[PDB]
C-alpha cells in the first residue's frame, strides 16, 4: 500500500504570518510667522 | 506611566488576543521578535536591549489552543511563561471551571498577574477578554475577576465579552453558563462590553463582502475596536479619553453598565474608494441598527449614554456637527434624564490596516460605544433559553457531579431577573 503526503497547515499559521511593518517617519514641519515690527507710540512722546 | 495589562481568558479570548498583539506590534513598530528597527508603555514593556514584551497573561485549560501561540511566529515576542496552560479543560462546564480542576491554575496565573503589574508605575485597567458561554472563559473567568476585586481594589476591570448569539450557538449548555456567569460580569466587572458572533458575522457580510468569514476575521474587527478605545492611552489627541473618563461618561448606575460596539469604517478595499468616508458618514454608519456588535436592534430602547471615539484627520468641529444631526435625528431616543449623552474623543492617528487583512486603509474611525434600555432583550433572551432546559434538570447532574450547590442555578436566574427589572426601571 502507498502513502499520501501530508498537506496540512493550521489556521494561527495561515493567517498569523509575520507582516511587513508600516513605513513611518514622517513630521509635522511647522513654520513660525515672523514677528511684526513694533509701531506704536506714546501720547507724551508724540505730541509733547 | 499610563498602562494596561491583558487577560485573555479561554480559546476565544487567547485567538482575539492573537489578532490583537498582532495589530498592536504592527501599529507601534514591534517585530514578532520583540524588537523595534515611549509610546508604547500602555502595551509593552522594555527590557533594556531594545527588546519589548506584550502585556499578557494567556490562560487556559487546554493546552492545545496556546501552544499554538508558543509554537507559532509570535512565540519570542512573548514571556515564555505568560501562556499559561493546563492539562485538561473544563469541557463546557460552568463548575468545572470553577469549583474543580481550574483551581490550580489560578495561583499561578495571579502570580504572574502580580509580576506584571509591580513593574509598572500606575495601572489604569486590567483590561480582560472572555468567552461567556463555556468552560473555562466562563468558569475560570468569574472566578479571576472575584479574585482581581479582592486583591486589586479599585482599579476598573474592563471586559470584551463573547455572549453567546441569540438565535445559534453551537453548544446547548450554553444557556446554563453565559447565566451562571451573570454573577461575576455584573458586580466584579465594571466595563461589560456584550459582543455577540452573529452580529459580527452579519457585518462581514453586509460592509466587507464575505460571504464566509471564518474566526480570525472576526477577530480582526476586534481587535480595531480595542486599539482605536486605546488610542488616546497610546497616542496624542485634541480630545484623550482614558479609562477613568469612561467610568464616568457611560455608565449612570453602579448595576446598568453594559455596553455595545460599533467601528464604522468598516469597508472593503474594493469600496472604500467609491465613497469619501467624512466625520458624517461614518458616524451615520455607526448608528445604524445593524452595525451593532451585539444583535440588539437600538431603535426599540432607549439611549442613555453614547461614547464615541473618533479616530484619525477628524476636525473637531466635524465631530460637534455629526453629533448635532444625530441628536436632530428621531430614529433614535435618548431617555429624558439625558440631554447630553455624546461624550466624544479625538486621537490624531489614523487606523491602522494588517498587510493581508479583510480591512482597507481608511483615514477616519468611529468607535461608537453606548448604554441603553435595549440590551435587556439580550439577557431574556437567553432567560428562555435557561428556563426551556432548567425546567426538568437538563445537565445538572453533570454540574453538582463536581461540586456545584443545586440551587446555585435558581439565584443566577434572580441575578438576570434582578437586572431585567432594572433596565425597564431606567427608561420610565
Ligand atoms: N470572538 C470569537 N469567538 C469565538 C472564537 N472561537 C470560538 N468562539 C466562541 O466561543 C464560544 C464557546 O467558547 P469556546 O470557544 O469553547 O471557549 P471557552 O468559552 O473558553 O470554552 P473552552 O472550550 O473551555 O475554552 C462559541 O459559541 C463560539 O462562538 C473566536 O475565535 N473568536
Ligand atoms: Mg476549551
Amino acid at each position: 500500500p502507498p502513502t499520501l503526503p501530508f498537506h496540512g497547515e493550521s489556521a494561527y499559521r495561515t493567517d498569523y504570518v509575520p507582516k511587513p511593518l508600516p513605513e513611518v517617519a514622517k513630521p509635522v514641519e511647522v513654520k513660525l510667522p515672523p514677528t511684526l515690527p513694533f509701531n506704536a507710540q506714546s501720547c507724551y512722546r508724540s505730541e509733547y | 506611566m499610563r498602562e494596561v495589562i491583558s487577560i485573555h481568558v479561554g480559546q476565544a479570548g487567547i485567538q482575539i488576543g492573537n489578532a490583537c498583539w498582532e495589530l498592536f506590534c504592527l501599529e507601534h513598530g514591534i517585530q514578532p521578535d520583540g524588537q523595534m528597527p515611549d509610546a508604547f508603555n500602555t502595551f509593552f514593556s522594555e527590557t533594556g536591549a531594545g527588546k519589548h514584551v506584550p502585556r499578557c497573561v494567556f490562560l487556559d485549560l487546554e493546552p492545545t489552543v496556546v501552544d499554538e501561540v508558543r509554537t507559532g511566529t509570535y512565540r519570542h515576542l512573548f514571556h515564555p511563561e505568560q501562556l499559561i496552560s493546563g492539562k485538561e479543560d473544563a469541557a463546557n462546564n460552568f463548575a468545572r471551571g470553577h469549583y474543580t480542576i481550574g483551581k490550580e491554575i489560578v495561583d499561578l496565573s495571579l502570580d504572574r498577574i502580580r509580576k506584571l503589574a509591580d513593574n509598572c508605575t500606575g495601572l489604569q485597567g486590567f483590561l480582560m477578554f472572555n468567552a461567556v458561554g463555556g468552560g473555562t472563559g466562563s468558569g475560570l473567568g468569574c472566578l479571576l475577576l472575584e479574585r482581581l476585586s479582592v486583591d486589586y481594589g479599585k482599579k476598573s476591570k474592563l471586559n470584551f465579552c463573547s455572549w453567546p448569539s441569540p438565535q445559534v450557538s453551537t453548544a446547548v449548555v450554553e444557556p446554563y453558563n453565559s447565566v451562571l456567569s451573570t454573577h461575576s460580569l455584573l458586580e466584579h466587572t465594571d466595563v461589560a462590553v456584550m459582543l455577540d458572533n452573529e452580529a459580527i458575522y452579519d457585518i462581514c457580510r453586509r460592509n466587507l463582502d464575505i460571504e464566509r468569514p471564518t474566526y480570525t476575521n472576526l477577530n480582526r474587527l476586534i481587535a480595531q475596536v480595542i486599539s482605536s478605545l486605546t488610542a488616546s492611552l497610546r497616542f496624542d489627541g485634541a480630545l484623550n479619553v482614558d479609562v477613568t473618563e469612561f467610568q464616568t461618561n457611560l455608565v449612570p448606575y453602579p448595576r446598568i453598565h453594559f455596553m455595545l460596539s460599533s467601528y464604522a469604517p468598516i469597508i472593503s478595499a474594493e469600496k472604500a474608494y467609491h465613497e469619501q468616508l467624512s466625520v458624517a458618514e461614518i458616524t451615520n454608519s455607526a448608528f445604524e441598527p445593524a452595525s451593532m456588535m451585539a444583535k440588539c436592534d437600538p431603535r426599540h430602547g432607549k439611549y442613555m449614554a453614547c461614547c464615541l471615539m473618533y479616530r484619525g484627520d477628524v476636525v473637531p468641529k466635524d465631530v460637534n456637527a455629526a453629533v448635532a444631526t444625530i441628536k436632530t435625528k428621531r430614529t433614535i431616543q435618548f431617555v429624558d434624564w439625558c440631554p447630553t449623552g455624546f461624550k466624544c474623543g479625538i486621537n490624531y492617528q489614523p487606523p491602522t490596516v494588517v498587510p493581508g487583512g479583510d480591512l482597507a486603509k481608511v483615514m477616519r474611525a468611529v468607535c461608537m460605544i453606548s448604554n441603553s434600555t435595549a440590551i435587556a432583550e439580550v439577557f431574556s433572551r437567553m432567560d428562555h433559553k435557561f428556563d426551556l432546559m432548567y425546567a426538568k434538570r437538563a445537565f445538572v447532574h453533570w454540574y453538582v457531579g463536581e461540586g456545584m450547590e443545586e440551587g446555585e442555578f435558581s439565584e443566577a436566574r434572580e441575578d438576570l431577573a434582578a437586572l431585567e427589572k432594572d433596565y425597564e426601571e431606567v427608561g420610565i
